[PDB]
């Protein structure tokens, strides 16, 4: 599971 | 409607009958949502990120609107970043990538 | 093309010459991809998500082939487990969210 910030 | 991705797709989502914002996450096979009480029975789960993985809280068959589109599946809690919209309710809305 | 969700949106692209597997992930900021020395100055940066945060190495101006569609910019690279397309280059070959 990528979010990515 | 269709979203452009110059700013992060954030849109509302109504869950337990609260509002919240959630980003639309093609990126994820699951639906992550940030530590928030929901009724019913949850089992522990661990799931990875970019950064690795975590313990979170799962819970099935969760009516979900997602700009007012209904969607009912699994949920799942823990430390995120940020509330994440996932492809396993995603694909219950028929969102597509399309260019 | 239009992408359905069933599935991991991976598709191919070009960069640095090689031909490789990416997300289109529109819950990353960035585009960030697996361990490969590409030749280029660049800077030390981390990112994070689910997990935590990675230290990674930013290259600027890179050219990048998303399904034949031409793209530019950033990319990271560091020890992520997929290759990521994330908005940055999404917004350039004209990527849209539709449901």
């Amino acid at each position: 599971n990528x979010p990515i910030v | 409607p269709q979203i452009t991705l110059w700013q992060r797709p954030l849109v509302t989502i109504r869950i337990g009958g609260q509002l919240k914002e959630a980003l639309l996450d093609t990126g994820a096979d699951d639906t992550v949502l940030e530590e928030m009480n929901l009724p019913g029975k949850w089992k522990p789960k661990m799931i990875g990120g970019i950064g690795g993985f975590i313990k979170v809280r799962q819970y099935d068959q969760i009516p979900v609107e997602i700009a007012g589109h209904k969607a009912i599946g699994t949920v799942l809690v823990g430390p995120t970043p940020v509330n994440i919209i996932g492809r396993n309710l995603l694909t219950q809305i028929g969102a597509t990538l399309n260019f």
